[PDB]
RNA sequence: AAAAAA
């Protein structure tokens, strides 16, 4: 490779209670910025979000504003990048609803969204509600419009992400787990998007 | 790329409670297609299917031979569509979602493609959307399907690697299906047209295994302008509306 | 001879005034007069003579250009390869016109000289010197031949009447000849072997770079096509 | 304005402050600590200059 | 005749010959390049002004 | 120290040179000032686009610091305000090692400067002043200080250094120090001795480079 | 990728990591399930 | 103002229509939606409903202009080129016929400015273009270009219409406008200061350079 | 000023449990000001001949 | 849902070729398709032999859109810059058209923008082929008021009126370039030819306030029927749409148009009709 | 995306 430093290509890879953290506005270097860190039974997570936007796109005619979300693995290799992108184009189904499009004419919106630490003693289903939860403080600490906060919880591999206090779902992602557990997981996501939304808000209001 | 005095009017007819879809079509039905099987002697299964608007995709299946505890996967589904990148975000998407769809603990029986207690069948399937008017997960997924069930494999000889130089198997499994819907409004559609998706408020990915509804279930954006949040009550009436009028499509296609 | 290089002091005392030129840079801040070229300081006037195969826009010098490009304010003509284009307005030709415009196409030669050059500005010429009797071979080159040389060999044969090329070339055959100081050279004959017979010969002594060697180019190269 | 009902605007008032009480007026969880868990610690840390 | 371009050139040739002219009061409504008179504006004062 | 060069060994470029010290052979071309792309249009000062490519294989990151190190060299001898937006291409084709490229690159950097430097020249661009590049090294048994090595002398080498030096006024003072660059373990001591050293090497292929220069451009003028 | 071989250049030239730190000294794996053992 | 002072997005802070009673007769308060906030549906009770909805975190503003305003004002965005604007821009670009620049920072109303924040080296930084009919109110046929600004030098001028969505076309004919900073011989000299409207000289090296300078 | 969390992100973070999943060697949290650095060491093995 | 599982697989006209003479004689006026070499006319495209009067010519089996003076079209806003529209009518090229060729009332973005549909007629052609659009009349302007549907270019011949009105309340926009406009019947509409023997809402975005599901349903079946005449490749003309949709009233639902056993009933029905009325 | 007659 002429563009990295990836070292002799004749080697081999290494072969053998809710808790919440949350931190906005530490990055310098965009418009907003978010760090969300969840810790619960076996399982951490920690993740950062950044936000660059809105900037005018040159030439371009488009009456409402455009959305875009990678997410990238910090440190440790696990997820593929087939499946990163199957989640930004989940996430962006979502912020569409969430974000005030209208406010911002000729212009995008970009948003980075960094996954750092994960440590587990589907896979990816349950980084999901972090990740809505760092893009949507990312993005009212930027000064972006949303029409709601967008929130989510993981019940059995179900992720549903809720807005307007639970009354509607801005998003649906149901990967294994097993059948008739509809109403279950809608009534206990429900409860992880209303305690995640109270932190949001609070997180917002205190610094 | 519809007008805005286009989509102010479909979206008007779509949302009313008497919903009128601007081919007629009821919510529950679908379009006429067409699918071809068996047009590729070098590979071991293949399928063609032409849709309405022109929408076209050929699916290839091949096979090897390879240990299945070195291997999890079984089951590798690779897309490629025309005018597309290989690292294209609705291409790594669809590629991502229809190997959840096809997998060895999800839709597909790890059973099915087990010859000895060593080594085991494992399917290529290749995908080749040659035109897209629309969202072709559901296009591609009845392609998979009718590609699976005809399909041909060099015939074991032993038991529990050699193969019989003539005779063949034939692969005899339950493929699963892909269901995308439209939200519009209060109202639920099934296979979305081109100028339909582009003003619903939004969109659904169901799937189909066993005469059950099944992972993965996704809830897409058909545009990115029109897409609003949805009462729970329309996630429960589309899963119910494919629950009942699947029977019928896998019937159809089963001919 | 006097040798210059960059950096180096400068001879010419500060206290007498003296003009300057190509060259030599005049600081902004410091205001110390420097070389910034190599080559042999020539004092009348003081100007460094450097070699250069690039040309560059400059007031009152004759040019030969190809026309790139055709707009409706201007045409647009290169001087050069890759150099930045010229803007050649539609009344910078004789018998000018206001709805009636100037036939030329693109790729067309043309023999202008320049105007007005600023160095962060897009540089202006003009069909029609200003002025010398309106026709100093100014106008559009049908036909003939064209040579890429270096500035050197190609301010020298226009200005300097001792340059023996004009001079050996009239002897061996009859032609109209037009030089331009971009570096190129436009000479049109009757006979096409007496065209390239003239190209031939300037793409040695230019490769060359001898003064009593035109004599013995010229003699060799007539007789080779025959 | 005079040819929406006058009344409805206090029926609509009545109807957005039952919203309101209904909606965003409950909301009850256990109480969390918003100390670290790896990175929360230096990534937001206070700008501090040596001399 | 070598460029097949003859047909094309006697097509608009045509065209040119079956022109007429008409004064400005009868003229017709749609402005067209078959039928020429002074004036082809309906208010030709508008121009006027806005130069 | 016994060097070698040429001037103008290209033809459809603006100014070329072709440098040799020791082994290492890197031949320079340098076309301008010529029409920049959009991405590379300065308003006032002048666009540089340097390309090294090495002698084997192909460019990678370590060409990549190669460029920027020249970039530091090149940049304050061009005289930027007498082309604004305008563009000038330097590309430094390495033509042999002439060390070990794996673990040294700073031989054939200093060939890069002196090699580009003498294409300015000959393209006619407005510099400010002169420049000079040498090699040195440090063995570690030794302790010398070696200027312009070879390649054995660098394999047993404690630290490899690289000097750069501005010159005016006949190529006598120098006016700063363009580019310093060192590797390897050394003390304060041996850093002031090293430029003890170098200052006066330096000026020696100051003079040697002056003298070149006169012999290939006087014949045309 | 300046700075990925300016990182590289300078922890090679600054004699941070010798090749003989980088040595795998190996062992062995035998069932008594599996018991590893290493020389010393 | 019975109504919730602090607002996070997506809380609801007052309904489409109001009114109150005051002097033996019915005041209509109408609220309009603006910056920070905006007009959506909600369902309630089996029946549709409009309301005020605050999308960004902030203080709520009750103003009236000679009708209720309902803004939300944050702890830049909204802040962007309009006609009758003054914003201070730097010469990209010299042509003959006109000067292209980009826009850095937009004056404020009653100095203070907005500083426009964008990457300089890509072309994401607003464009505008001053014509050459634009430069000053003397002589508007026959204008130097060259004469009138230079590549670097900051130049402040009053946007006249934004025309397409690429450039914007600004003016400087009145005596507040024209050059303010600039250096000789392209930003290599000295700072220069401006004493006349159309001279620019430097008292440090003596340099004088002609441009088109505002009043102090 | 300079702080930093060492070896938060390795496997070898805790003596006791230790992550069967992560494959980082050794690694480094740096803040100098505003700008924040993330360094993680991973590892191969190769055959040398 | 229907399906079809195929295994196993996957005064004359002269029909010429690429490369074919057509002719020995060097008098005929070269037409399109075809190419002259020394006296000999070739052709260069695959088709009939059209001899009309001194011009020769090869019509090709099927081609784009070939605009026309006088052809009235129905276009999409394709891109605007500077003081034009360039409009797409399916054609090789983007139509264009000029500010001065639409209807100024008393920033183009505000009358017409990317996406737009509107009708048009072809003011004049350039040397590329390419035509200049021109909608300064009462029966051209911005669309509304329905749904598009695209046919075949060479399914809609050239007619005095494009614009029909048929039963159900509805109007037909067919456009030469195959581009067709239903919509609700207008004012306009209703009185447009009769009125003859006898303005700042016409760029506007908003469709009719009140639309009927009689209406809606209409502009449903007779975009189903029309695209049915084009699925048998049958020449749409106001008689041949007027009685498809006549005929498609033996389905009660709408739904069962889209089959293609249903399309190619409706087809032959109205193709049998003509030909026993007809002789 | 200027052009032709007088
Ligand atoms: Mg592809």
């Amino acid at each position: 490779d002429r563009r990295r430093l990836l070292g002799p290509a004749a080697a081999k890879p290494m072969a053998f209670e809710q808790e919440l953290s949350l931190h906005t506005g530490f990055i310098e270097n965009c418009n907003g910025s978010a760090l969300v860190e969840a810790r619960s039974l076996g399982h951490q997570t920690s993740l950062i979000t950044a936000v660059y936007g809105p900037r005018s796109i040159r030439g371009s005619f488009t009456s409402q504003g455009t959305i875009s979300i990678q997410l990238k693995n910090g440190l440790l290799e696990k997820y593929n990048t087939n499946e990163l992108k199957e989640v930004s184009s989940f996430l962006m189904g979502i912020f569409n609803s969430v974000v005030n499009l209208s406010r911002y004419p000729k212009s995008g919106i970009d948003i980075f969204v960094y996954l750092t630490y994960d440590k587990d003693l589907s896979q990816i289903s349950s980084l999901i509600p972090h990740c809505i939860t760092s893009i949507t403080l990312a993005l009212a600490d930027a000064g972006i419009e949303l029409v709601d906060m967008a929130g989510a919880g993981e019940a059995n591999g179900t992720v549903v992400s809720f807005i307007k206090n639970g009354e509607e779902i801005v998003g649906f992602w149901k990967d294994d787990g097993d059948d008739e557990d509809l109403l279950e997981c809608l009534d206990r996501c429900k409860e992880q998007y209303n305690r995640y939304r109270d932190l949001m808000i609070s997180c917002l209001m205190n610094q | 790329s519809l007008s805005v005095a286009e989509k102010s009017y479909l979206y008007d007819s779509l949302a009313s409670t008497p919903s009128i879809r601007p081919d007629g079509r009821l919510p529950h039905q679908f379009r006429p297609i067409e699918i071809f099987t068996d047009f590729l002697p070098s590979s071991n299964g293949s399928s063609r299917i032409i849709a309405s608007d022109g929408s076209e995709c050929i699916v290839s299946i091949k096979s090897k031979v390879v240990d299945h505890h070195v291997e999890n996967e079984l089951l590798q589904v690779d897309v490629d569509i025309a005018g597309q990148r290989d690292d294209a975000l609705v291409v790594e998407t669809i590629t991502s979602l229809l190997n959840k769809v096809l997998k060895s603990g999800s839709g597909v029986d790890s059973s099915k493609l087990q010859l000895t207690k060593k080594y085991s069948f494992k399917i290529f399937v290749d995908v080749l959307v040659i035109s897209s008017h629309s969202h072709p997960v559901s296009l591609i997924s009845f392609a998979i399907y009718s590609a699976l069930n005809s399909t041909y494999l060099p015939k074991l000889i032993s038991a529990f690697p050699t193969f019989h130089d003539y005779d063949m198997v034939k692969l005899d499994i339950n493929p699963p299906l892909v269901f995308i819907l439209a939200v519009v409004g209060n109202n639920m559609l099934l296979d979305p047209a081109a100028n339909e998706s582009e003003v619903a408020n939004n969109g659904l990915i169901i799937s189909w295994s066993n005469g059950k509804i099944t992972s993965p279930i996704r809830s897409v954006a058909l545009n990115d302008s029109n897409v609003k949040s949805f009462k729970p009550h329309l996630l429960k009436q589309g899963l119910a509306m494919v629950e009942k009028y699947a029977p019928d499509v896998v019937r159809s296609l089963e001919n | 001879s006097t040798f210059i290089f960059p950096g180096d002091s400068f001879p010419v005392d500060p206290t007498t005034p003296v003009k300057l030129g190509p060259g030599i840079y005049c600081d902004p801040n410091t205001q110390e007069i420097r070389p910034v070229n190599t080559g042999v300081l020539h004092v009348s006037t003081a100007y460094i003579d450097y070699s250069s195969k690039r040309y560059i826009p400059s007031v009152n010098d004759f040019v030969i250009g190809v026309i790139i490009g055709t707009f409706s304010d201007s045409y647009k003509v290169s001087l050069q390869n890759f150099s930045s284009s010229v803007s050649l307005s539609y009344m910078a030709f004789p018998n000018a016109s206001k709805k009636n415009r100037p036939t030329l196409q693109v790729g067309d030669l043309v023999y202008a000289r320049v105007c007005t050059a600023e160095k962060e500005l897009e540089a202006e010429i003009e069909c029609f010197d200003s002025t010398t009797g309106r026709d100093a071979g100014f106008g559009i080159l049908e036909d003939g031949m064209i040579i890429d040389v270096n500035l050197n060999f190609a301010r020298q044969l226009l200005f300097n009447n001792d340059f023996p090329l004009l001079k050996v070339l009239a002897a061996h055959t009859k032609f109209e000849v037009a030089i331009g100081l971009n570096g190129k050279i436009w000479v049109k004959c009757e006979e096409l072997s007496n065209t390239l017979a003239c190209y031939r010969t300037i793409m040695e002594c230019c490769q060359k770079n001898d003064t009593a060697a035109f004599k013995d180019i010229a003699k060799r190269q007539f007789k080779e096509i025959l | 304005l005079e040819t929406i009902s006058v009344p409805q605007i206090r029926d609509v008032m009545e109807r957005f402050s039952v919203l309101c009480n209904s909606n965003i007026s409950k909301s009850r969880a256990k109480p969390v600590t918003n100390s670290s868990i790896l990175l929360g610690k230096i990534l937001p840390r206070e700008e501090h200059d040596i001399a | 005749i070598e460029s097949n371009k003859l047909a094309g050139v006697l097509y608009e040739s045509r065209n040119v010959a079956k022109r007429r002219f008409e004064y400005s009061k009868y003229r017709p409504l749609t402005p067209s390049s078959e039928v020429y008179s002074p004036i082809e504006k309906e208010s030709p004062w508008k121009i006027l002004m806005y130069q | 120290m016994s060097v070698q060069a040429e001037i103008g060994i290209l033809d459809h470029v603006d100014g070329s040179s072709e440098f040799v010290s020791q082994d290492t052979k890197v031949i320079c071309s340098v076309t301008g000032p010529i029409e920049p792309k959009a991405r590379q249009e300065l308003p006032t000062q002048l666009a540089l686009e340097i390309i090294v490519r090495p002698a084997k294989g192909v460019a990678t990151t370590r060409e990549k610091v190669l460029e920027d190190k020249l970039r530091a060299v090149l940049t304050p001898l061009i005289t930027r305000h007498c082309y604004p937006r305008q563009l000038c291409q330097i590309t430094c084709q390495i033509l042999e090692s002439g060390e070990d490229e794996a673990e040294f690159s700073l031989r054939e950097l200093s060939c890069c400067i002196n090699a580009a430097f003498l294409a300015l020249v000959d393209a006619g661009i407005a510099l400010n002043s002169m420049c000079a590049s040498i090699p040195i090294a440090i063995i570690k048994d030794t302790s010398d200080i070696i200027v312009d090595p070879t390649a054995e002398q660098l394999k047993i080498s404690l630290s490899v250094h690289t000097l750069a030096l501005e010159f005016v006024n006949g190529g006598k003072v120098v006016k700063n120090v363009l580019l310093l660059d060192s590797n390897g373990d050394f003390n304060e001591d041996q850093l002031f001795s090293l430029l003890e050293l170098g200052e006066q090497k330096c000026q020696e292929l100051v003079t040697n480079i002056r003298r070149i220069i006169q012999d290939n451009i006087s014949p045309r003028l | 990728m300046t700075i990925s071989q300016k990182l590289h250049d300078s922890i090679l030239h600054s004699r941070i990591l010798p090749k003989k730190a980088l040595k795998v000294k190996a062992g062995v794996r035998s069932a008594n399930t599996f018991s590893v053992l290493y020389p010393d | 103002f019975q109504f919730p002072e602090i607002a996070y997005p997506g809380k609801l802070i007052c309904p489409q229509y109001g009114t109150e009673n005051k002097d033996g007769e019915d005041i209509i308060f109408n609220y309009v939606p603006g910056p920070g906030t905006k007009l959506i549906q909600y369902e309630h009770n089996g029946r549709t409903l409009e309301a005020i909805t605050a999308t960004l975190v902030g203080t709520v503003r009750c103003e009236e202009e000679k009708n209720i305003l309902v803004s939300v004002l944050p702890g830049f965005a909204n802040n962007l080129p309009k006609e009758g604007d003054i914003v201070l821009t730097r010469v990209t670009r010299l042509s003959l016929q006109r000067a292209n620049v980009e826009i850095l920072a937009v004056e404020d109303k009653p100095a203070t400015f907005s500083v426009s924040q964008a990457s300089s080296d890509l072309g994401e930084t607003f464009r505008g273009i001053i014509r050459s009919q634009d430069v000053r109110s003397t002589d508007r046929d026959r204008v130097k270009v060259i004469e009138c600004f230079k590549p670097g030098d900051i130049v402040r001028a009053q946007v006249l219409s934004l025309g397409d969505g690429t450039n914007y076309y600004l003016t400087t004919a009145r005596n507040d406008l024209g050059v303010v900073f600039a250096r000789a011989a392209n930003g290599a000299g000295g700072l220069m200061y401006a004493t006349d409207w159309q001279m620019m000289t430097s008292p440090v090296t003596g340099a004088t350079e002609k441009r088109k300078c505002a009043k102090p | 000023d300079v702080a930093i969390e060492n070896n938060t992100l390795s496997r070898y973070a805790d003596a006791g449990n230790i992550d069967t999943k992560n494959n980082i060697l050794g690694s480094n949290v740096l803040k100098s000001g505003k700008t924040i650095v993330i360094t993680s060491i991973t590892g191969g093995i190769i055959e040398e001949t | 849902i229907t399906i079809t599982k195929r295994n196993g697989a996957f005064s004359d006209s002269q029909i010429v070729t690429p490369g074919e003479l057509v002719t020995d004689d060097p008098i005929w006026m070269r037409g399109h398709g075809t190419y002259f070499l020394d006296n000999m006319t070739y052709s260069s495209v695959a088709g009939t032999v059209s001899r009309v009067n001194r011009l020769l010519s090869v019509i090709p089996l099927k081609g784009r859109y070939a605009p026309e003076t006088g052809d009235h079209v129905v276009g999409r806003i394709a891109e605007v810059g500077n003081k034009r529209w360039k409009v797409d009518i399916g054609g090789k090229q983007h139509a264009v058209l000029m500010l001065g060729s639409v209807n100024l009332p008393g920033q183009m973005r505000s009358f017409l923008k990317e996406g737009d549909l509107l009708n048009a007629e072809v003011q004049s052609l350039f040397q590329d082929g390419s035509a200049s659009l021109h909608t300064r009349s009462l029966k051209y302007g911005k669309l509304r008021n329905g749904m598009f549907c695209q046919v075949p270019s060479s399914l809609i011949v050239r007619a005095k009126n494009h614009t029909h009105n048929l039963p159900g309340n509805i109007t037909v926009v067919l456009g030469v370039n195959g581009y067709i406009w239903l919509r609700k019947t207008s004012q306009m509409d209703l009185a447009r030819d009769t009125p003859s023997a006898n303005s700042w809402q016409i760029y506007s975005d908003e469709n009719d306030p009140s639309i009927s599901n009689n209406i809606r349903q209409a502009i449903c079946r007779y975009a189903n029927v029309i695209k049915a005449l084009a699925f048998c490749e049958i020449g749409i003309t106001q008689q041949r749409i007027v009685s498809a949709y006549e005929a498609s009233m033996v389905y009660s639902n709408v739904g069962e148009l889209i089959e293609k056993n249903v399309m190619e009933s409706i087809g032959s029905d109205i193709l049998t009709a003509e030909k026993m009325r007809g002789n």
